[PDB]
DNA sequence: TACCCCCCCTTCGGTGCTTTGCACCGAAGGGGGGG
């Protein structure tokens, strides 16, 4: 067989020649494992010393599996190759995905590994495995069939995908189809048990192409926006006032609607932050009128494909984390908190990463766009432990933020 | 004609550029020694080609000019095997493999950019030359591809090559040891290579890379020590090196206050006087050097741990080993990350750097075993907000034990004392006004000299905290203060920080408030116009 | 006198908020073991 489509960077730039993190030994055997066996069926090819570039691998796992799978990081070739897939080859995104009732995803990898990429483009996607303490030289490799994790493998697929999806498409028009990477998301309106068969209608006419396949729906209903509100007091003291006019200042960047000239009026004189204040009544209409502010949706918040996502994330304590997606600061996109799903106190790597999987594909399904995190976490202890308890086919981009917050405005 | 029975790599050059254009004992025997290397089918002969010029031994020809030429390659290694993680041998012999590096065939296209003509004479290589850039990669790609077999079919053998040799490593007697060096020696003639060694063959221990390698031991090579009774500031730095060079088998070595001495003084003249804690440091440290110490090596069937220890002044040591005693590499850190940090934090640093450096060298994760309880680690870190985790361990008894020497509150004291404090002052007279009131009427403003902004306010608090009692509760206005107050540091770089945490020491129960200031709330007006002038 | 590879310590420039100071980081010098 079939035609390769020529893939050439953008002139005046290189491939990519970073280095590979040191790997743990059992991911180092499992990896090993997995390039033989792949070597055997001919996707990827031994290179000799003449190839100078390479890429990160890791070795990653599947929730109720025992199988490991092999992760290429591609955040340096899909910058370079950014034209390819996204200009002249992109895939159209739906304006009304995050409008729908259920949303599955289901992985279409194996697709990838029946097309063969490029002769010129193939010395690019080579990856080198290392060994313990650099006693002997690592094994390297080269992709013969078209790359996992690679954005251009879609813009190249598409063109198949489309003519197996559509006597799908034909037949129900009423969900949506949408594919990023490995991950092809089915929107639907129907219920639980029709989902469940028209997924497996799907699985079935996928295997009739020969797809080689061996809870997975999301809920975009339930994906509000959290309203921030004032804790009622039955007893207000000095302190209590204080922290509300504290809070108030910070939120009236967000809403500039919030005043507090009632509120400052009760604090004149110089009291100790036990003893008991009243409320006015200008000061009650005042603070209901803040609220009546705060229960009302963002005034000039604009989405932007232009521009870039970024993505905050605070820790509150109690396993609880806040994030906030936006593309200018104070102005949120959108709003959101977390909480854990097992233990009193087992993991908190675990629950960022986690945490960070669940947000990004949450900004995935609604704008298609990856957002920039900003974890709150040392770069060394994230670079450390961001693998053992990931489990995703795809990378986003990130940043680190040493800097201490103060902010504990989010959680009651 | 020449002959190869291992396949030739291919070699490209940088696109849109063209190749460019003695020894002592052997002058006249050029000539000679290239008609031994044409017979030998080494060399052929060339015609009118292409305008090229180049430059018990043998001559070298310099391809400075070409190496910028020719295409990147692979680094085939960039780092060095740390002798902690390596396996015990009881048989390790060295080959000479320094006439293999001719036996390596050249690509059949770039034979003709690699002609040395300079005598005129025609001579060009049809082998791997000397000196150039792609050659040892894939010479030493080659080596690998031919050995993959004779480590399939014995997989203890354990072959390494520093420079001209093959240094070969099993753990059978020398008596069956002779038979496979027979079939390493047949094995890699098949291709057409002898490897005869007489010179340091079974010549234990090696002296690799700094280190004595023995059969079942390891050791560094001797620290030279200094006692040149005056030190400039080369002798300094050459002398915490060496300690540092020292500290990975040598446990307890602690240069802080050694290194400290580097400070204030550019020039490599200067003889710095010495300082008594800088002598203390050196003398304890000669008392280890005294008696060398060496470790064992790794052993695949049993777990490892890796103790930590407290020097004070913020500095850690860590030993790691499989077998209590028997260490396998040791270890400090005293870097200081932060001005304002306590020990938890420099233990938690520590315990990463451990991870990192055992998953280098090992590929595995300790098991740690700090001097801190559970419950301490909970309550930091349940409450700090950023993320962590520290792998399985478990607690050991050892003093100094860390521990949060104070802790802050969140909801204020009933019937405690609230001091409200601020503090002015101009960026350009560098004058301050610093005081603070309290509610049941008392007020102390002190004139400052300089200071800023942000040490005024942290000494304003200074100043709460130097007349109250057990039981206070503190508003101030500045982020800053509360930033470092929360993070609760038991060390600064400033001596206002550590005398505001010397006052937490001693109070019994501190309460610190931010409320917003230029806002009319509470009494920081107040406080604000007492200090503005 | 080059030019590299890994480590430690001090220094400085930039960067971002905590906002004209101060904290944090990664690149440079010096040192150590070497090619
Ligand atoms: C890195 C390495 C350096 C030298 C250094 C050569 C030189 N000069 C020699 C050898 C054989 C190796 N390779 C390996 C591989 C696995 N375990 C070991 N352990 C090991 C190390 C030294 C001795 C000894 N004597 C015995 C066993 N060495």
């Amino acid at each position: 067989p079939i035609e390769t489509v020529p893939v050439k960077l953008k002139p005046g730039m290189d491939g990519p020649k970073v280095k590979q993190w040191p790997l743990t030994e059992e991911k180092i055997k499992a990896l090993v494992e997995i390039c033989t066996e792949m070597e055997k069926e001919g996707k990827i090819s031994k290179i000799g010393p003449e190839n100078p570039y390479n890429t990160p691998v890791f070795a990653i796992k599947k929730k109720d599996s025992t199988k490991w799978r092999k992760l290429v990081d591609f955040r340096e070739l899909n910058k370079r190759t950014q034209d390819f897939w996204e200009v002249q080859l992109g895939i159209p995104h739906p304006a009304g995905l995050k409008k729908k009732k259920s949303v599955t995803v289901l992985d279409v990898g194996d697709a990838y590994f029946s097309v063969p990429l490029d002769e010129d483009f193939r010395k690019y996607t080579a990856f080198t495995i290392p060994s313990i303490n650099n006693k002997t030289p690592g094994i390297r490799y080269q992709y013969n069939v078209l790359p996992q994790g690679w954005k251009g493998s879609p813009a190249i697929f598409q063109s198949s995908m489309t003519k197996i999806l559509e006597p799908f498409k034909k037949q129900n028009p009423d969900i949506v189809i949408y594919q990023y990477m490995d991950d092809l998301y089915v929107g639907s309106d129907l219920e639980i048990g029709q989902h469940r068969t028209k997924i497996e209608e799907l699985r079935q006419h996928l295997l009739r192409w020969g797809l080689t396949t061996p809870g997975y729906e999301l809920h975009p209903d339930k994906w509000t926006v959290q309203p921030i509100v004032l804790p009622e007091k039955d007893s207000w003291t000095v302190n209590d006032i204080q922290k509300l006019v504290g809070k108030l200042n910070w939120a009236s960047q967000i809403y500039p609607g919030i005043k507090v000239r009632q509120l400052s009026k009760l604090l004149r004189g110089t009291k100790a932050l036990t003893e008991v204040i009243p409320l006015t009544e200008e000061a009650e209409l005042e603070l209901a009128e803040n609220r009546e502010i705060l229960k009302e949706p963002v005034h000039g918040v604009y989405y932007d494909p232009s521009k870039d996502l970024i993505a905050e994330i605070q820790k509150q304590g109690q396993g609880q984390w806040t994030y906030q997606i936006y593309q200018e600061p104070f102005k949120n996109l959108k709003t959101g908190k977390y909480a854990r799903m097992r233990g009193a106190h087992t993991n908190d790597v675990k629950q960022l990463t986690e945490a960070v999987q669940k947000i990004t594909t949450e900004s995935i399904v609604i704008w298609g766009k990856t957002p920039k995190f900003k974890l709150p976490i040392q770069k060394e202890t994230w670079e450390t432990w961001w693998t053992e308890y990931w489990q995703a086919t795809w990378i986003p981009e990130w940043e680190f933020v040493n800097t201490p917050p103060l902010v504990k405005l989010w959680y009651q | 004609v020449p002959i190869s029975p291992i396949e030739t790599v291919p070699v490209k050059l940088k696109p849109g550029m063209d190749g460019p254009k003695l020894t002592e004992e052997k002058i006249k025997a050029l000539v000679e020694i290239c008609t031994e290397m044409e017979k030998e089918g080494k060399i052929s002969k060339i015609g009118p080609e292409n305008p090229y010029n180049t430059p018990k031994w043998r001559k070298l020809v310099d391809f400075r000019e070409l190496n910028k030429r020719t295409q990147d390659f692979w680094e085939v290694q960039l780092g060095i095997p740390h002798p902690a993680g390596l396996k015990k041998k009881k048989s390790v012999t060295v080959l000479d493999v320094g006439d293999a590096y001719f036996s390596v065939p050249l690509d059949e296209d770039f034979r003709k950019y690699t002609a040395f003509t300079i005598p005129g004479i025609r001579y060009q290589y049809n082998v791997l030359p000397q000196g150039w850039k792609g050659s040892p990669a894939i010479f030493q790609s080659s080596m690998t591809k031919i050995l993959e077999p004779f480590k399939k079919q014995n997989p203890d053998i354990v072959i390494y090559q520093y420079i001209d040799d093959l240094y070969v490593g099993s753990d059978l007697e020398i008596g069956q040891h002779r038979t496979k060096i027979e079939e390493l020696r047949q094995h890699l003639l098949r291709w057409g290579l002898t490897t005869p060694d007489k010179k340091h063959q079974k010549e234990p221990p090696f002296l690799w890379m700094g280190y004595e390698l023995h059969p079942d031991k390891w050791t560094v090579q001797p620290i030279v020590l200094p006692e040149k009774d005056s030190w400039t500031v080369n002798d300094i730095q050459k002398l915490v090196g060496k300690l540092n060079w020292a500290s990975q088998i040598y446990p307890g070595i602690k240069v802080r206050q050694l290194s400290k001495l580097l400070r204030g003084t550019k020039a490599l003249t200067e003889v710095i006087p010495l300082t008594e804690e800088a002598e203390l440091e050196l003398a304890e440290n000669r008392e280890i050097l005294k008696e060398p110490v060496h470790g064992v090596y790794y052993d695949p069937s049993k777990d490892l741990i890796a103790e930590i220890q407290k020097q004070g002044q913020g500095q850690w040591t860590y030993q790691i080993y499989q077998e209590p005693f028997k260490n396998l590499k040791t270890g400090k850190y005293a870097r200081m990350r932060g001005a304002h940090t306590n020990d938890v934090k420099q233990l938690t640093e520590a315990v990463q750097k451990i991870t990192t450096e055992s998953i280098v060298i090992w590929g595995k994760t300790p098991k740690f075993k700090l001097p801190i309880q559970k419950e301490t680690w909970e309550t930091w870190w349940t409450e700090y907000w950023q993320a962590t985790w520290i792998p399985e361990w478990e607690f050991v008894n050892t003093p100094p034990l860390v521990k949060l020497w104070y802790q802050l509150e969140k909801e204020p004291i009933v019937g405690a004392e609230t001091f409200y404090v601020d503090g002015a002052a101009n960026r350009e007279t560098k004058l301050g006004k610093a005081g603070y009131v309290t509610n049941k009427g008392r007020q102390k403003v002190v004139p400052l000299t300089n200071t800023t902004n942000q040490k005024t306010e942290l000494q304003a608090i200074y100043l709460a905290l130097q007349d109250s009692g057990l039981e206070v509760n503190i508003v101030t206005n500045s982020q800053y203060a509360l930033g470092i107050i929360q993070a609760q540091p038991d060390k600064s770089e400033s001596e206002l920080v550590n005398q505001i945490i010397e006052q937490l020491i001693k109070k019994e129960k501190v309460y610190l408030a931010w409320v917003p200031a230029h806002k009319g709330i509470g009494g920081n007006e107040q406080v604000d116009k007492l200090v503005s002038a």
